[PDB]
C-alpha cells in the first residue's frame, strides 16, 4: 500500500483511541517498506526494517495498533507470547506466520473465484433456481503423510481455478516482503539481576531478527525484511537490559500512555464496531433497542475505573468485565423484551454496579 | 543515626544526620541519608548501610510503578520481598518514606507503620527527636521544616552517634 | 505486651494493647494487635513482630481452607508448618485465635494449647491480665467484653511494656 504515515494514523484512529504516538511509530515503519521498494538493487538489501518496542502497562492498545496495522496492510499477522520459549523452537514463529499467510492467500483466492462460481426456457428456470500415531511435535508430519496417502461445484470448480503453486510461492513472497510479527511481554525475558534461560530466549530470537533462513513445509522463508513490534511494560526490567544484539535491533521505541477515564468514555461509543454497538446490534437481534445515555457511559467509564484502582488495573480490558456484568440481566431477558426499548440511564448503571464495585472483595472475583 | 519526618500546613519533609561511626570512631561525617524518589514525588531516609538502602529504594520505585505510585499498597509489597526474598532478608536498614498522601515506616521484619501525626522518627538517637518534635508541634506554630531542623540539632547534641550534619527534602502539596 | 481472650454467654471476645517497646523506650502506642480473620467468622491475636503475625495469619486462613475452617485442626497444620519450615522457624510470635467453637494459643514451638475456660492470656503482661481474668470470671457475671477490657487495664497499669490503646474483636454466636 502507498498509504503516507497520516493516512495509516487517520486508519488507526477509527479503532485505537489516542495512544497517536505509538500510531505516528508503526506508521513510519510501514511507510519505510513502500520507501525501500522504490530503492535501486544495492539499497534494498542493505536497509532493514525499523523494528518497534511498545512500552506501557496492559491493555492500553500495544496489540491492537499491530493487530489493526497488520489488517490495514492485508499482511500476514501473528502474536507470541516470549515466555513459552522459556521451558518449542523459536523457528516455529515463521512456520505459524506462514501457515497464517497461506490461509489468508487461499481464502483471498476463492474471492477471485468466487463470484465465477440464453433461452427464455433457460431464464425461467433460472429465476426458480434463484490411522498414524504419532508424538506431538511430529503430528502435523503424520498429517501430510495421511494426506499423502489419501492423495496415492464450489469444490470442484474453486480447485479448478485456483493455482495451488502459486497460493505457496505466493505466501512466501507476501511473508518476506510484509510479514508482521508481535512479541508481547518481552519484557519478562529480561535479566532480573533464570537469567541464563531468560536471555538464551533473547539470543534464540536474534537470528529471526538479524536475518536468518527458517524451513517450512510450504518453503523456506527468509526473515530479512519481516517486521517485528514487541511489547512490555518494563515496569521491573528496563530495555536497557536486553542483550546488546537485541537492542541494536529494535531502533525505534515509544511509550503508551495509560488511559484515563475519559479514554474510556470514548473507547466505549467513538471507536468503529465499539463494544457498546456491539450489544445493540446483539440486543437488535432479538427486536430489542437499547441506548446509552452519555451519563450512562460516563458512569460506566468510572465504574472501571474504579476496579482498577481499587485492587489491580487491567487497563482498558476492565470494560469488558464491567459492561458485561451490566447487561447480563438484559441479555437474558432479551427474547422476552422484543419490540421494546430500553434505556441505559445513570441510574441503571449505578443499579446494577454500586452494590458491586463497593465490595473489592467480590470485584475481584465477578469483576 | 537519626532521622526525622514532620508534615504539616501542606507540606512534610524529611531530615537525617550525616554521621557514619564505625564502632567508636567517626568513619564519614557528611552521609547524605535522605533522597528523592519516583520523579521527585517522594522523598525517602535510611538508617543503615547506604548500599542497602539504595537496592531497597530501587525495588521501592519498582512496586510504584506496578502500583500506579501509591505509598502504602507499594510499601507493603516491598515489606513482603524484604522478609521473604534470602537475598534480601540479609539486608539490615530502617527505611522512612513519605508522599502528599501519608508518612510511613518500612522496615526488615516486613512491618509497615505509619505514626500517629505522620511523626518519623528512627535511628540511634531516634527517640530523642521524637520527643523534641513533639513538643513544637503542639507548642508551637513552626512549620514543619523548622521542627525537623531543630529537633535534629538535639539529636545530635544528645546522640553520640549523631552529628549536625543535616540533608532535607521537602515536599510542598498543600 | 498484653493480650486476653475470654468466652461467656454465647459471646467470645481478643484485647490487645497498643505499645511497642525498643528497649526502654516506647516506639509506638497504637498499634493494632488484634485483627478478624476468615471472612469475620475468626478473631485472632498476635504478641511479636506485626509482620511475623500477619505471615502466620495469611497461612491459618489457608489451612483453615483446606479443613473448612475447622479451628483446631487448621491450628496444627500451621503449628507443624511453623516449626518445620526453615523460614518460618525464624518467626518469633504468639498467636491467639479463637471461634465459637474454642479458644486456643499457638506457639513457635509447635505447641498448641486450650486454656481451662478458654481463657487466653499471653504477652508480656499475659500472667497479670489471666489473674484479674479469672478474678472477674468467677466472682461476676460481667460479659466477656467487660472482663478483657477491664483486664487490659489492669495489665498495663502492671505491665511497663503494656499500654491503655485498646482493640477489641467480639464474636457472638449464642
Ligand atoms: N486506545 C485504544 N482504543 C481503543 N481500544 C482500546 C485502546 N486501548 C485498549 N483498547 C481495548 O483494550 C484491549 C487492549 O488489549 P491489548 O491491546 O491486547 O493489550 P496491550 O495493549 O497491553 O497489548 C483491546 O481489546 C482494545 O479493544
Amino acid at each position: 500500500s502507498e498509504m503516507t504515515p497520516r493516512e495509516i494514523v487517520s486508519e488507526l484512529d477509527k479503532h485505537i483511541i489516542g495512544q497517536d504516538n505509538a500510531k505516528r511509530s508503526v506508521a513510519i515503519a510501514l511507510r519505510n517498506r513502500w520507501r525501500r521498494m522504490q530503492l535501486n538493487e544495492e539499497l534494498r538489501h542493505e536497509v532493514t526494517p525499523k523494528n518497534i518496542l511498545m512500552i506501557g502497562p496492559t491493555g492500553v492498545g500495544k496489540t491492537e495498533i499491530a493487530r489493526r496495522l497488520a489488517k490495514l496492510a492485508n499482511a500476514p499477522f501473528i502474536k507470541v507470547e516470549a515466555t513459552k520459549f522459556t521451558e518449542k523452537e523459536v523457528d516455529s514463529i515463521i512456520r505459524d506466520l506462514t501457515d497464517a499467510a497461506v490461509k489468508m492467500v487461499r481464502v483471498q483466492a476463492i474471492e477471485k473465484n468466487r463470484y465465477r462460481a440464453p433461452s427464455a426456457a433457460r431464464q425461467a428456470f433460472r429465476k426458480k433456481l434463484r490411522e498414524i500415531m504419532a508424538p506431538p511435535g511430529m503430528e502435523e508430519m503424520t498429517s501430510q503423510l495421511q494426506s499423502m496417502f489419501q492423495n496415492l461445484l464450489i469444490e470442484e470448480e474453486a480447485a479448478k481455478l485456483v493455482n495451488p503453486e502459486e497460493l505457496k510461492q505466493d505466501a512466501i513472497d507476501a511473508v518476506e516482503q510484509h510479514g508482521i510479527v508481535f512479541i508481547d511481554q518481552i519484557d519478562k525475558i529480561c535479566k532480573r539481576g533464570p537469567d541464563v534461560s531468560r536471555e538464551g530466549v533473547q539470543r534464540d530470537l536474534l537470528p529471526l531478527v538479524e536475518g536468518c533462513t527458517v524451513s517450512t513445509k510450504h518453503g523456506m522463508v527468509k526473515t530479512d525484511h519481516i517486521l517485528f513490534i514487541a511489547s512490555g511494560a518494563f515496569q521491573i526490567a528496563k530495555p536497557s537490559d536486553l542483550i546488546p544484539e537485541l537492542q541494536g535491533r529494535l531502533p525505534i521505541r515509544v511509550e503508551l500512555q495509560a488511559l484515563t477515564t475519559s479514554d474510556f468514555e470514548r473507547i466505549l461509543t467513538e471507536p468503529n464496531a465499539s463494544i457498546t454497538v456491539q450489544y445493540k446490534a446483539l440486543m437488535a437481534t432479538e427486536g430489542v433497542n437499547i441506548e446509552f445515555t452519555d451519563s450512562g457511559i460516563k458512569r460506566i467509564a468510572e465504574a472501571a475505573w474504579q476496579v482498577n484502582e481499587s485492587t489491580e488495573n487491567i487497563g482498558a480490558r476492565r470494560l469488558h468485565t464491567v459492561l458485561e456484568r451490566l447487561m447480563e440481566e438484559i441479555s437474558y431477558d432479551a427474547s422476552d423484551l422484543s419490540g421494546q426499548n430500553i434505556t441505559i440511564d445513570a441510574d441503571y448503571v449505578s443499579k446494577h454496579l454500586d452494590a458491586l464495585v463497593a465490595d473489592e472483595d467480590l470485584s475481584r472475583f465477578i469483576l | 543515626t537519626t532521622i526525622v519526618s514532620v508534615r504539616r500546613n501542606g507540606h512534610v519533609v524529611i531530615a537525617g544526620d550525616g554521621q557514619a561511626t564505625l564502632g567508636n570512631t567517626v568513619m564519614k561525617g557528611n552521609v547524605k541519608k535522605v533522597r528523592r524518589l519516583y520523579n521527585d514525588k517522594v522523598i525517602a531516609g535510611f538508617a543503615g548501610g547506604t548500599a542497602d538502602a539504595f537496592t531497597l529504594f530501587e525495588l521501592f520505585e519498582r512496586k510504584l510503578e506496578m502500583h500506579q505510585g501509591h505509598l502504602v499498597k507499594a510499601a507493603v509489597e516491598l515489606a513482603k520481598d524484604w522478609r521473604t526474598d534470602r537475598m534480601l532478608r540479609k539486608l539490615e536498614a530502617l527505611l522512612a518514606v513519605a508522599d502528599e498522601t501519608a508518612s510511613l515506616i518500612i522496615t526488615g521484619n516486613g512491618d509497615v507503620v505509619q505514626p500517629e501525626n505522620d511523626l518519623i522518627a528512627i535511628g540511634s538517637g531516634g527517640p530523642y527527636a521524637q520527643a523534641a518534635a513533639r513538643a513544637l508541634l503542639e507548642n508551637t506554630e513552626l512549620s514543619a521544616r523548622e521542627i525537623a531542623e531543630k529537633a535534629l540539632d538535639i539529636a545530635g547534641d544528645i546522640c553520640i552517634y549523631t552529628n549536625h550534619f543535616h540533608t532535607i527534602e521537602e515536599l510542598s502539596y498543600k
